[PDB]
């Protein structure tokens, strides 16, 4: 047979699903493990039969278990069942999203939230800058990127954005479609304001003296919207 | 300055101050007391997120740069329930707080600096507790260790040599040679380990030799003869060597009753196993010692919570382990004096009152090594269902009760066995033995175990899958579990005397070897959230239990939480 | 699924029992392993269904296999099947005692005993002492306990019991219910008669000189039935 | 002589052990799985099921390198670890190499910026180690030509160059024609099948936690998958433009399928385009050599280990795989590791 | 439960929460913010008092038993002004809090356990601060070290080889051999010491060699030529070695003006000496750099506070040190451009605003080594007299201003020179460099110095007297000052590179040798209570100073506190 470790794991999973199906036949309401295993084993068998596509199986995994077939609390615990199955065209990942609908009131890990909003970046004044993507490719910018050093294809008044980042939720992003034009809010970067990396445009302390060096470097490297005055005077370290 | 709705904020970074989360499928509600974060500066890992070179990872890091940081973790500890980032450096907890890059963010201290040497572990929407500590292990089979590991236990303390009949009854590793056997076997495992010696002797030299051979304390078990003479001698030696004593008292009252045992203890520190007495102990009134100042009272999980099936199960279990016969009236009389559904019922309420301070296993010796934490939280849930919310609560939460029950298997056993400077809590300076829980699975099935500052066990899908999530998912050994890495991640606890004599070098042990300390000067008042002393009376006839003159009882449960919803078997 | 090692072991056990049930359906007489597994798997499934108590399952495990369903010799080899199952109220141990009745003649490990009795403690003369438990708690005394140093609540003529133990089978015991009064047989302790421990009443060689010290110590510590004469004369080492 | 053991190979095929150079060290169980498929060397990074490792093949810093190097003593596999290249601090980069790493990984999840690329390449040139890159899909700091300008004509190993696994949308695949680039592909995109696109779409929606009701998430997903580049990737393998096949294990890739999907791609290409014009005779020997090099000798040359492993040559380490021809490319007979059967 | 009047309670144990105490003869009022004590459980030493065997000294101590405990101390630190007990173990601060015996008292943690090995130091009615740190020492005479020690300074950082003319001008220890001379001489003294190398060179190899030879940083001084080239090279080497750079800029504007110097600094971390410029610096506008993020601005004590005698004294002092002549108009022009009573007046207000962050000496090089702390508190008192109470105060006290000025010589210089993990504050884990002050003498004359956890200097009466109090009382060396004990109590700070190369063993040094760290990634925002950045403009003609567009000035004082009331000379 030359079974691999994967084949042994999948055989164990198939028989866990078989046990789940037997218990469902006996009239027992399935718990979390049984529901997960039943969905996974059904998907594997369907993929072995070779008569359905992976997308069909993603849709079919959601009709196996009605809400009355599982215990209270089960539906809210199974966000997604992923299972890798071998189709005639090879191994594909099938994920079923929210296979079971909630019918009871039991929610394990239920979150009870205050209805008050969170104020982020408190004490930081936000300026508004209009930005246009003159390139032919999409550009996405995160919350803590130094906005002065974004893709050179974005065009905006770079001088007003030095030492600033997007005033959005941490870990979120703003997208710029090709040709898209929109305005964004920028707050000052906090901490020691020591900007290293990002395009190597600053790589030092952020201040008015280093803003001139950054503007000159940006203009030399073709960053759009950069207007650094001609007759630039170099310093001893650039 | 922007406004973010609480819903999307919690979905991105987890609950914040004032939010509440249900623990498992129970009724216990945890409220976040405080948050160490600066709103708008949260650490997120991923594509286009903050944890990147020059933004939240420093390009000029401090010299105390972290090896590992856990971002946006909800810490559930006896010290509080709060949100912070946990930084790990060199196997210890280096910092608790904001975490990040001082070049671009305001409130970052040198001990929480993220640099190029830092690994990122996302903890948003997850709970971090300390690793559990099980102090009543019968070392009967090595397979107990992975089972307890997968349930959230990171330290096992006990005794035994294997499936020998002496070990099947007692948590005793007897003598220097057997201690050497078990200490060299311990090099295999992903678990903190310490071993108890035989206290059942009246020879002081024999007692002292076992401590100097590496044991962290004594077990006194009635199967080796729990007599006042042996108790007295063992306590004297333990006071000379600063190690703990655990006792399984005489159920038969052969040499005396419970007060004679207390007289032999003579007001010295003692850790009592299965104090309610179903697991052994002076019939029928061993449970009264749980109110004494010098006693550290522990319970074993088979008796908690009290259910409809508990009494019959314990009766039949007793008839099997002791080879009793139903046609012999003396065996029936022994069995009836032993089980006592009255004391079993009283035990749950005594846990709720803080009279009992430690939960433990009694593994494969009438106890389930993979169920200590689960049965502790089942007991908490049952007590909240029966008696309602505790009066020591501050707010519409169960934070006080959560701390009280969490201490029973994390910090109180660590204090009891003199290891609370290394393990037992999420505190700066302590060993990074941490457990990650998703709140929906809290108390029954953890996400991953961090052992010695490195990931040792986690849920994992099949190795050939394109991502780690797809089925089948079960607990698999991680990299800290293998090679020479396991020697850096694991501790063998020994006595101070053995440590000073170079037990590590004498036996060629490659694990970390640490001494236990501060075992003799602790009392019931040193247990966190479980320090209630009271006068406990037990009726010799009706077996009823009275605490400070009032009868204490609980009613059995026909269904518990965290049981059939989460397990296929 | 987050399966534990216990869940994998129980799944293997369930399918061993399934194989046993299939073979029983085919008409094969089950052997030791098959019978054990069939009983265990039936108990686990019944506990999963949640409609029966553990005691009901202990009684039901004895009706699964008739004697004709197993091979000759199987019934005498299965003394007790224990299995831990998860009920709605948690994990409980279910043990089935002598599930199958013997019908053949084959007994593996059969013991062929001489019909002669064993004479224990030969050459030891036994005295008889009347003992009463004046306490309110049961007291049980083993065969090799120094009977002079038993629970102080037992009342009997302690002087006659010094250096003696119960003349019963090794490892057996005599029980004393609260208020119970009965007579027991005591033989002399053998060997070197060096008594250490038990209440720290002797902790030295047993003889007439040390019996006086033991009696005095027992009287000072309130052991019932101890009559050591007043005006006790201490020795240099007590 | 009398000291020789005999192994019969009549009717069997001997190839060199496979070399997988895109390992996410997420679970130790990957190592036996790759071993049973014919892989004898795994190169990559990670510390375990941490979120940083689930995204990146990075073992960050001296202490984590020590952890993984001491864990490696467990396994039957040749192992080497990549450090974090995503920093602009030269001292931090150099310390990781001196701590035992064989190279750097630059991954966009730690920030693939031109500054970090430039610094990492400078340090790697000073220490003679390889650099692997997972480029910026969002074009945040620049497009593909800006990345090539940061590389500045130095040797670079590109992972999943076709870009379904990440990379400048939509045109990272163009770097596969450059002289200084060593272009690799990951096995989930080869061969291109009817189920490939939908599977990759749903996989992307899961790993990045995207929502179908958000138009920006859809726009990101559409710019990322591109069935056009996936289709082109197979032909580029047939043409010799792509040079290395790899896994991206448990990070959109299957560690036990590198060799199998390589030979599936070869079979599909022969079915579509027929026999190669570089053949000499009624055989496919040239195509067999071309595809076999993709997981044996080319990754070994790329990561500087081709004097030890990568081929059946005298003087090299005896990492050999025995195949019965009926099972060639999917299920081997035995693995010889270090000159002994493992 | 008994009631005690506040008066007798404070007389017995010192001020408690809500009480206020005057600092010296100034107008600054300190309010106790919090108390760690349990009322009725205070630690008192004496006949019939609590600190006795079995009551507050434990008969069963923990294993972390203290060597020394300071009872009922009022801690004045940047972390707060509060009452606690300070426990010292092994030269470090082991605990801050209650302290006592767990057998007889409730709130005692293992790190604050008093046992038989503990020495008692009474602190009731006394103030405990961290030892001062002086970072502008000209090592001109060894006699400076006892003088600074007696004023409350426990760490001296600077350079020099002795009364040589190069040292009389610069804080520079030039080259490997001179570093070896000074490092071996340092073994004599009761002071933490670290030495600055010569930064005035354009040779990178010469710069690197000095750091590897044991220097903790560079001094750039105009007397050796403060040119942009040397500044650039020195900063590059310092960034490679993680050491601090201090600069005395070009007063003559020979190679450029202040903006050229800032361009040479190029946004890297720099510590500027006497930033107001009377001690040297770009005339007349060096003071403008005190608003930059990357600058750590320090002032020297001769210019603070500004008084009626300040200008004439500085003028005549300048005419003497530079050998100027009053009949030469060019020397007068140099002197007038140098002194500038306008900048001197502005400097006091900039200290009050938090623009200046560090106070230092410039010892025997226009500065007084025994007056840094005294002149800092004189400046604080003068500023409170002129501008009133700060608006950042919370209550009828000056706690915020006290913290702001105390940081100028304790924690900010320690952060600036990368030693704030060892010294600088009263925090657990740090070196026990502590100063005891009676509040009546606060800021001018301390009671005793604790160095490395042992008493090194104290007020003391004549040796033949029956008690330690009678006259004459002056500062005398204690036991930590003598024998081989001084090697355990004192630290020589070196660079990480020199430490890794075994500088201690190569030079045969018996003092503790510790590496400096985290010098390059700190900015003005890392200074405690002094992190105010602003745009500072100086008028080229009138020499007026404007901060954020508003003129900043102070008026001179005709009389200061802490001067003639406390000293015979
Ligand atoms: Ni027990
Ligand atoms: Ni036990
Ligand atoms: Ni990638
Ligand atoms: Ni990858
Ligand atoms: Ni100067
Ligand atoms: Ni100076």
């Amino acid at each position: 047979m030359k079974l691999t470790p994967k084949e042994l794991d999948k055989l164990m999973l198939h028989y866990a699903g078989e046990l789940a199906r037997k218990r469902k036949e006996k009239g027992i309401k399935l718990n979390y493990v049984e529901a997960v295993a039943l969905i996974s084993a059904h998907i594997m068998e369907e993929a072995r039969a070779g008569k359905k596509t992976a997308a069909e199986l993603m849709q079919e995994g959601r009709t196996l278990l009605k809400p009355d077939d599982v215990m209270d609390g089960v539906a809210s615990m199974i966000h997604e069942v992923g299972i890798e199955a071998m189709f005639p065209d090879g191994t594909k990942l099938v994920t079923v999203h929210t296979p079971i609908e909630a019918n009871g009131k039991l929610v394990p890990g239920e979150l009870f939230l205050k209805n008050e909003d969170i104020t982020i970046n408190e004490g930081k004044k936000a300026v508004s800058v209009k930005v246009k993507n003159v390139g032919d490719r999409p550009v996405q910018i995160g919350s803590h990127f130094h906005f002065f050093e974004v893709n050179r294809c974005l065009d905006f008044d770079r001088e007003k954005t030095f030492g600033k980042r997007l005033d959005i939720a941490s870990g979120t992003a703003v997208r710029f479609e090709p040709g898209e034009e929109k305005s964004v809010e920028l707050i000052d970067i906090g901490g020691n304001r020591r900007i290293f990396g990002f395009n190597a445009l600053v790589d030092r302390q952020a201040d008015n003296e280093s803003k001139k060096i950054a503007l000159h470097r940006a203009k030399e490297r073709g960053f759009h919207g950069t207007k650094s005055d001609d007759n630039y005077v170099k310093t001893i370290k650039e | 300055m922007k406004k973010i709705s609480r819903k999307e904020y919690v979905s991105m970074y987890g609950p914040t101050t004032g939010d509440k989360v249900r623990l498992g499928d129970t009724d216990l509600i945890a409220e976040v007391e405080h948050d160490y974060t600066i709103y708008g500066e949260e650490l997120k890992f991923g594509g286009g997120k903050t944890l990147r070179e020059g933004m939240s990872q420093s390009n000029n890091p401090s010299k105390e740069e972290l090896d590992l940081i856990i971002t946006n973790a909800l810490i559930v500890d006896y010290t509080g329930i709060y949100k912070a980032d946990i930084g790990i450096k060199d196997g210890k907890i280096a910092g608790i707080g904001k975490g990040g890059n001082k070049d671009m963010q305001d409130g970052v201290k040198n001990n929480l600096s993220v640099g190029p040497a830092t690994e990122a572990l996302a903890g948003e929407g997850l709970i971090v507790t300390a690793g559990g500590i099980d102090t009543h292990i019968h070392f009967i089979s090595p397979q107990q260790i992975p089972t307890a590991f997968a349930s959230g236990v990171t330290t096992m303390i006990g005794g035994g040599t294997g499936p020998a009949d002496g070990t099947n009854a007692t948590t005793i590793t007897p003598g220097r040679r057997n201690l050497k056997w078990m200490l060299r076997a311990a090099e295999e495992y992903s678990m903190n380990l310490g071993f108890l010696a035989k206290g059942n002797t009246s020879n002081d030299a024999s007692l002292a030799d076992q401590i100097e051979a590496g044991a962290i304390g004594f077990k006194i078990h009635e199967d080796w003869g729990t007599t006042p003479s042996a108790i007295n001698h063992a306590l004297d030696v333990a006071d000379k060597y600063d190690v703990q004593v655990a006792i399984h008292t005489d159920t038969l009252n052969e040499a005396g009753c419970v007060e004679d045992t207390m007289a032999a203890i003579a007001g010295r520190t003692m850790h009592t196993f299965h104090t309610e007495g179903a697991g052994g102990g002076h019939a029928p009134d061993i449970i009264k010692v749980a109110g004494e100042h010098n006693i550290l009272p522990a319970s074993t999980n088979p008796t908690i919570p009290f259910t409809v099936n508990t009494e019959a199960e314990h009766m039949d279990m007793l008839m099997v382990c002791h080879h009793l016969d139903k046609s012999i009236k003396e065996d029936v009389q022994f069995a009836d004096s032993r089980i006592r559904p009255q004391t079993i019922a009283a035990e749950d309420t005594l846990h709720d009152m803080g009279i009992f301070s430690i939960t433990s296993s009694d593994s494969q010796a009438m106890g389930r090594v993979g169920e200590v934490i689960t049965r502790t939280w089942q007991t908490a849930d049952k007590n909240k269902k029966e008696f309602g919310r505790l009066k020591e609560e501050k707010g519409d939460n169960d934070n006080f009760r959560i701390k009280r029950y969490l201490s029973k298997y994390t910090i109180n056993p660590a204090i009891a066995h003199g290891i609370s400077e290394y393990v037992g809590s999420v505190e700066v300076g302590k060993v990074a033995d941490l457990v990650l829980w998703s709140p929906a699975f809290f108390g029954v099935k953890p996400n991953m175990i961090i052992k010695g500052g490195f990931i040792a066990l986690s849920q994992m899908g099949d190795a050939n899958a394109s991502i780690p999530t797809p089925q089948p998912v079960y607990y698999r050994e991680m990299f800290a579990h293998h090679g020479k890495a396991k020697y850096d991640a694991n501790i063998t606890f020994v006595s101070q005397a053995a440590y000073d004599k170079g037990i590590k070098e004498e036996l060629g042990l490659e694990r970390q070897v640490l001494p236990v300390k501060n075992c003799r000067n602790i009392t019931k008042k040193d247990m966190q959230f479980n320090d209630t002393t009271a006068h406990i009376e037990v009726n010799p006839e009706t077996y009823h239990v009275f605490v400070d003159g009032k009868e204490v009882t609980s009613k059995p449960a026909n269904k518990v939480s965290l049981a059939q919803l989460f397990s296929i078997f």
